[PDB]
RNA sequence: GGAUAGUGGCCUACCAUGGUUUCAACGGGUAACGGGGAAUAAGGGUUCGAUUCCGGAGAGGGAGCCUGAGAAACGGCUACCACAUCCAAGGAAGGCAGCAGGCGCGCAAAUUACCCAAUCCUAAUUCAGGGAGGUAGUGACAAUAAAUAACGAUACAGGGGUCUUGUAAUUGGAAUGAGUACAAUGUAAAUACCUUAACGAGGAACAAUUGGAGGGCAAGUCUGGUGCCAGCAGCCGCGGUAAUUCCAGCUCCAAUAGCGUAUAUUAAAGUUGUUGCAGUUAAAAAGCUCGUAGUUGAACUUUGGGCCCGGUUAACGGGGCCUUUUUACUUUGAAAAAAUUAGAGUGUUCAAAGCAGGCGUAUUGCUCGAAUAUAUUAGCAUGGAAUAAUAGAAUAGGACG
């Protein structure tokens, strides 16, 4: 009798599985992201479709309507918010026209090479996944993590590891460690 | 149908092909890391073209 | 790191109001000795089948020498 | 399904108790009291959830037990006790005391008056009837049984009430545009005036309100409390005084005073 | 025309006359009937044990020539005999008269399924192993 | 009248002959506890709900009852039937659809663990008791997150002196948790999570899989094996000696800590058709006419003119004057559980969630929250009077003073 703690599914996978073309269109944006498996461009396009459908039935209700106010603009305000919907494209028409690599650009891995750090969307993940990218204070490690547009330029590398800060790598710091009795007693 | 026939031959062809084992070869990568050979040898490579892209050829033609 | 902490107006203040588990790896009181609750619960069922002091039957068990 | 419930599941508690939906699968089961528990404050809520003086359900316990509370002027050593509408709830030992009061989305706000204002308390009188020997009577919200009271006083009147000892010290009639408080419903936790009582034989009148801000809105006769004079309560009401600012509205006053 | 009523009091004759036409449809019909807890060796289950009677080799139809390798199969709670096929090259070896194997439908909605007529079920398990284990050599069939 | 706590054919006495039904009674089935809800995601729908909440019923089957405020109670009694235990043969005791656990059943589901610390309940009552509950084990049900590698160097091919990818298994230093473990942390006590000393990476190990490569459908006119055999194949089809289809090697596609199979159900299906089917010949207009039920049924009753007041981005909307002045439906509302759905807010590191939180002077502190909207049947209140019904003066038994 535990009260009945909730969860949902993230994703929704395509209906016809095999079409020639839009296979491409997905490998490239994997490896133009550096994306780990076709989920992680499942996980994007059902949330632009939720928030397409949103806007959808929200532009079917005539202006100056409270829901087309108060939630329509709870939306735009939370999409810019994280940099997907240009700082201002702001309106109901310009999210329906909000495409699927403006999610996928705004990612901590897509943030972490595109200034600096990294050089690569692969050295980019390898090196939010392993400990240090950490966004401020707190370690951030997923590459989902959703850069938000003024999160962005405090964003550098972790208080900890060779990259951010103190000691380096226990790799090195063990090469350092075997010339101590090689080059030493 | 006739539910008679013979069961004298079953596992004959599989038992009667020759053994062939497996090479050993290189691990391919896991995870993204072989998204990524799947990106280049598809396209930024451009292994093959005639507009078919073969993604599997026997060795060509000629 | 995140966590609680109480500053009481008194020592016998915390001698009260303390959940008592914390009276131990705190060195203010000590850890009971008592057997598991099953064998804890296993005692009173017995105990229950016998009603009165429990004395004049265990005589009467050696007034009819033992069992 | 043989007798008295004695438990309440989570999940089946009042929403205003605003409970978490982990933790447990059960709520206190307010204790029979002056108030339905459908509607009410279990004590252990109040201090425990509200005032977040204590950390427990043993902890609780360690303070009534150490005679610190009191509610409408009468020290209350249950756990459950279902402190009502326009209680009192005094603790000397802190020195504050509250009048229970609700929210404008409806749940029982906490919310201080001083040591006085907490000499009285206000109850809607649900009956005025002939006792033993002619003895006329009558009886509050929370089932305070006042004997010998004034001739004027009906049904759908407030009264104000002295703690220490008792009785009634004058009181409020119902007529056109005096001040109400909404007792439950659509619209509970608001604070109005009467635009109108719509009466309805057999049951259900619908009394007409009107807020401090122009707003229009109705409830049920059962769920009008009469708080006093028209712009002039005979209590404190807290911020916003139930006033139903409109959604949009809230967002700006959060962004308002959040700034610099 | 379209001749059937569109009058606004007409629920009833339309409600109705749906309910009497479902059951042309196949599908609806089962389901009132009660066809697989009644009509079906499986009990409307997803699968059943059963053991196995004789190994039967079975002709296929036209225009097809091999012999297909299937068993009869008496199921546990039911008592009714089945024929199933046993898949993949020369697993018919790997079960034998008695050897109580576990069974499952051929996906095809009841019918009978390629060259193979009358057959409506395949082996899945035998022995309580599995028919890849064996056929791909994984795991092996135990003793009795 | 009796009985009940009380209404009542609840029972009795007397009396009447009533009550339900094609607007489907009565009867049968249910692999039926009802609901909140769940799956599916144009709309309209189809399907499901033993199961966290509410209500109901039951404690092997039936009935009877004692105590009591409350029971027709079963971890109460009494009887019967069906089980079934002990026995010294005289007798005696029992009810796991509570928690575990055993047998059985089958395609089908976990430990005879710990604990009252939390949520709470019970009591004479802060203390005691709680297999309610919580913890832990088992646990690829389902859901979230998302490692299996990263960057150069050198040696050849290649795009306007030289970048920037493709290829070497020729090297180069880097990095990290998976593990492992002082500690502390967590906890009732541990367990694991979080933080962290010492340890932990060279392909052989820290080695990803499952399906498929003729069409549908994304990827082999490659090699070997078999020869209408063995077998594949949802369906179309493949195999009878140069097999695009079986067994394999090689490579390649697909999705990937998961992929396959069986079964159900939904979409596709406008192949159930209210929206929205089809019926000369593909499936299908009764041989013909009547006709009860049912569905459906022409038109006409205030039309037009003139001013006014206050509303919201001259178009339009709302409220009143003057001119001879009973339903069905529709709007607004009230009264609608919480979960759940939708949805606002908020940096649980992201997130699924949760309903927390946030600023501080961080030396006896401030403080905004926990919004919002929903099955549209019934009931209740309300504005509307078109549409469609309904009543009204025909031997006037009409209206009016
Ligand atoms: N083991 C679980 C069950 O135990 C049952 O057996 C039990 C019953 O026959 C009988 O139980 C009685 C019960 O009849 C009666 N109506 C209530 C009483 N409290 C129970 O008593 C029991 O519990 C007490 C503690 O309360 C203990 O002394 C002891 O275990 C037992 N006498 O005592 C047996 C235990 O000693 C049955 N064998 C069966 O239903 C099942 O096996
Ligand atoms: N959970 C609290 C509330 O419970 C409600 O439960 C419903 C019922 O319990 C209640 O039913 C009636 C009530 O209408 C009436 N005014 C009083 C009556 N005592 C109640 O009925 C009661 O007695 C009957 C007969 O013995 C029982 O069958 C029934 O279970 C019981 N609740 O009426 C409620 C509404 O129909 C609702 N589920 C809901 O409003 C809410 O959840
Ligand atoms: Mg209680
Ligand atoms: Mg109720
Ligand atoms: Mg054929
Ligand atoms: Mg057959
Ligand atoms: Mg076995
Ligand atoms: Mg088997
Ligand atoms: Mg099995
Ligand atoms: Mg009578
Ligand atoms: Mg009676
Ligand atoms: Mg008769
Ligand atoms: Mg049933
Ligand atoms: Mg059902
Ligand atoms: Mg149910
Ligand atoms: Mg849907
Ligand atoms: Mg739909
Ligand atoms: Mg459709
Ligand atoms: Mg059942
Ligand atoms: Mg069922
Ligand atoms: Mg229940
Ligand atoms: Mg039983
Ligand atoms: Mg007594
Ligand atoms: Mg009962
Ligand atoms: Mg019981
Ligand atoms: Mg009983
Ligand atoms: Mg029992
Ligand atoms: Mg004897
Ligand atoms: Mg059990
Ligand atoms: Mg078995
Ligand atoms: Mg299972
Ligand atoms: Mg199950
Ligand atoms: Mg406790
Ligand atoms: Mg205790
Ligand atoms: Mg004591
Ligand atoms: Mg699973
Ligand atoms: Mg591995
Ligand atoms: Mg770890
Ligand atoms: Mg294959
Ligand atoms: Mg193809
Ligand atoms: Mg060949
Ligand atoms: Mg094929
Ligand atoms: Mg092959
Ligand atoms: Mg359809
Ligand atoms: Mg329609
Ligand atoms: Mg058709
Ligand atoms: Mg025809
Ligand atoms: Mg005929
Ligand atoms: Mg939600
Ligand atoms: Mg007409």
């Amino acid at each position: 009798p535990r009260a009945p703690r909730t969860y949902s599914k993230t994703y929704s996978t395509p209906k016809r599985p095999y079409e020639s073309s839009r296979l491409d269109a997905e490998l490239k944006l994997a490896g133009e992201f550096g994306l780990k498996n076709k989920k992680e461009i499942y996980r994007i396009s059902f949330q632009l479709s939720k928030i397409r459908r949103a806007a959808r039935d929200l532009l079917t209700r005539d202006e100056k309507d409270p829901k087309r106010l108060f939630e329509g603009n709870a939306l735009i305000r939370r999409l810019v918010r994280v940099g997907v919907l240009s700082e201002d494209k702001k309106k109901l028409d310009y999210v329906l026209a909000l495409k699927v690599e403006d999610f996928l650009e705004r990612r901590l891995q897509t943030q972490v090479y595109k200034l600096g750090l990294a050089k690569s969307v692969h050295h980019a993940r390898v090196l939010i996944t392993q400990r240090h990218i950490a966004v401020g204070k707190q370690i951030v490690n997923i590459p989902s993590f959703m850069v938000r547009l003024d999160s962005e330029k405090h964003i550098d590398f972790a208080p900890t590891s060779p990259f951010g800060g103190a000691r380096p790598g226990r790799v090195a710091r063990r090469n350092a460690a075997r010339k101590a009795e090689a080059s030493g007693e | 149908a006739k539910v008679h026939g013979s069961l004298a031959r079953a596992g004959k062809v599989k038992s009667q092909t020759p053994k062939v084992e497996k090479t050993e070869k290189p691990k391919k990568p896991k995870g993204r890391a072989y998204k990524r050979l799947l990106y280049t040898r598809r396209f930024v490579n451009v292994t093959l073209v005639n507009g078919k892209r073969r993604m599997n050829p026997g060795p060509s033609v000629q | 790191s995140v966590g609680f902490g109480l500053v009481y107006n008194s020592v016998a203040e915390a001698k009260k109001f303390e959940p008592t588990y914390r009276l131990v790896r705190y060195g203010l009181a000590e850890k009971v000795e008592k057997a598991s609750r099953q064998q804890r619960k296993q005692k009173k069922n017995r105990d229950k089948k016998i009603f009165g002091t429990g004395k004049r039957l265990a005589k009467k068990v050696a007034r009819r020498n033992a069992d | 399904a043989r007798g008295p419930k004695k438990h309440l599941k989570r999940l089946a508690a009042p929403h205003h108790w605003l409970l978490d939906k982990l933790s447990g699968c059960y709520a206190p089961r307010p204790s029979a009291g002056p108030h339905k528990l459908r509607e009410s404050l279990p004590l252990i809520v109040f201090l425990r959830n509200r005032l977040k003086y204590a950390l427990n359900g043993r902890e609780v316990k360690a303070i009534l037990m150490q005679r610190h509370v009191k509610v409408d002027g009468k020290v209350r050593t249950d756990t459950t006790y279902p402190a009502g509408f326009m209680d009192v709830i005094t603790l000397d030992a802190t020195n504050e005391n509250f009048r229970l009061v609700y929210d404008v989305k409806g749940r029982f706000a906490v919310h201080r008056i001083t040591d006085e204002e907490a000499s009285y308390k206000l109850g809607k009188v649900k009956k005025v009837q002939l006792g033993k020997k002619g003895v006329p009577y009558v009886v509050t919200h929370d089932g305070r049984t006042i004997r010998y009271p004034d001739p004027n006083i009906k049904v759908n009147d407030t009264v104000k009430i002295d703690l220490a000892s008792g009785k009634i010290t004058d009181f409020i009639k119902f007529d056109a545009g005096k001040l109400v408080y909404v007792t439950g419903g659509r619209n509970l936790g608001r604070i109005g005036t009467i635009v109108h009582k719509e009466r309805h034989d057999g049951g259900f009148d619908l009394v007409h309100i009107k807020d401090s801000l122009d707003n229009t809105f109705v409830t049920r006769l059962n769920n009008v409390f009469v708080i006093g004079e028209q712009g002039k309560p005979y209590i404190s009401l807290p911020k916003g005084k139930g006033i139903k600012l409109s959604i949009a509205e809230e967002r700006d006053r959060r962004r308002a005073q959040q700034g610099l | 025309g379209k001749g059937k009523p569109r009058g606004l009091n007409s629920a009833r004759k339309l409600r109705v006359h749906r309910r009497n036409n479902r059951w042309a449809e196949n599908n609806y019909k089962k389901r009132l009937l009660g066809t697989a807890f009644k009509s079906s060796p499986f009990g409307g289950s997803s699968h059943a044990k059963g053991i196995v009677l004789e190994k039967l080799g079975i002709e296929s139809k036209q225009p097809n020539s091999a012999i297909r390798k299937c068993v009869r199969v008496q199921l546990i709670k039911n008592g009714k005999k089945v024929t199933a096929f046993v898949p993949n090259d020369g697993c018919l070896n790997f079960v034998d008269e008695n050897d109580e194997v576990l069974l499952a439908g051929f996906g095809r909605k009841g019918k009978a399924k390629g060259d193979i007529p009358g057959v409506r079920f395949k082996v899945v398990k035998v022995s309580g192993v599995s028919l890849l284990a064996l056929w791909k050599e994984k795991k092996e069939k135990p003793r009795s």
